[PDB]
């Protein structure tokens, strides 16, 4: 049996590799609480971006699906973090191929 | 839920073809599943699941929301604004409640 980040990643991909390149992830270094801790990403030409939080309990925090009317393909949110971690972003172009990014936010009071 | 109260930015007009940047709030707990009460009993689940902008009835974002979203969700993104007409902001509600805003936009 595989991580449950490796299940989501796989189900996003269709089982073909993730690329880097093409998007970014912009978390802060450290958040100082974890229940609330800013994130951007930007995807040009993305159908949809997905965000995971490898050390959370329930790993996937969001996926953002862009519609015809968006002007580009940046999403920000706000996301709860159990502790430092991992996280990772997984973008889907329009010919389904995928790229990934992934970045550590230290925590200092838990979010879950 | 009560008192889920939006919150929206968003310009009132913009020149047709130009970008707009939206920013989306509503005020909910978003319990989790994690919390844990005084005698060590996780408490349910019950947040928002999803969230949705529209665009003279178009989507802009349709944003699958799971536990990991923070207490009162935001949400910012940028929309194509074409044409004259409104905003529709929909959040579903693990509960069943739908809520909604509508704003509108014009054109130069």
């Amino acid at each position: 049996g595989s991580s449950t980040v490796d299940e989501l990643t796989a189900a996003f991909t269709g089982g073909a590799a993730t690329g880097e390149g093409g998007l970014t992830l912009t978390a802060p270094e450290i958040a100082e609480n974890g229940n609330t801790v800013p994130i951007e990403v930007k995807a040009p030409g993305a159908v949809a971006i997905m965000l995971l939080a490898a050390g959370n309990p329930e790993p996937a925090v969001a996926t953002f699906n862009f519609g015809p009317a968006a002007a580009d393909q940046r999403a920000a949110t706000r996301i709860r973090l159990a502790q430092t971690q991992d996280v990772i972003a997984l973008a889907k172009m329009a010919d389904g191929s995928v790229v990934k990014a992934q970045t550590t936010v230290k925590v200092t009071i838990g979010g879950c | 839920a009560d008192d889920a109260k939006p919150r929206v930015k968003v310009p009132s007009s913009a020149k047709a073809g130009e970008t707009v940047t939206v920013k989306a709030l509503i005020s909910h707990k978003m319990e989790s599943g994690q919390r844990k009460d005084a005698d060590g009993k996780l408490i349910p689940r019950s947040i928002i699941n999803r969230f949705t902008c529209e665009l003279n009835g178009v989507n802009v974002v349709d944003v699958a929301i799971d536990p990991a979203v923070s207490t009162n969700p935001y949400f910012e993104f940028d929309a194509k604004v074409d044409a004259a007409g409104e905003f529709k902001f929909t959040w579903y509600d693990d509960d069943g409640s739908v809520y909604e805003d509508v704003k509108p936009i014009a054109v130069a």
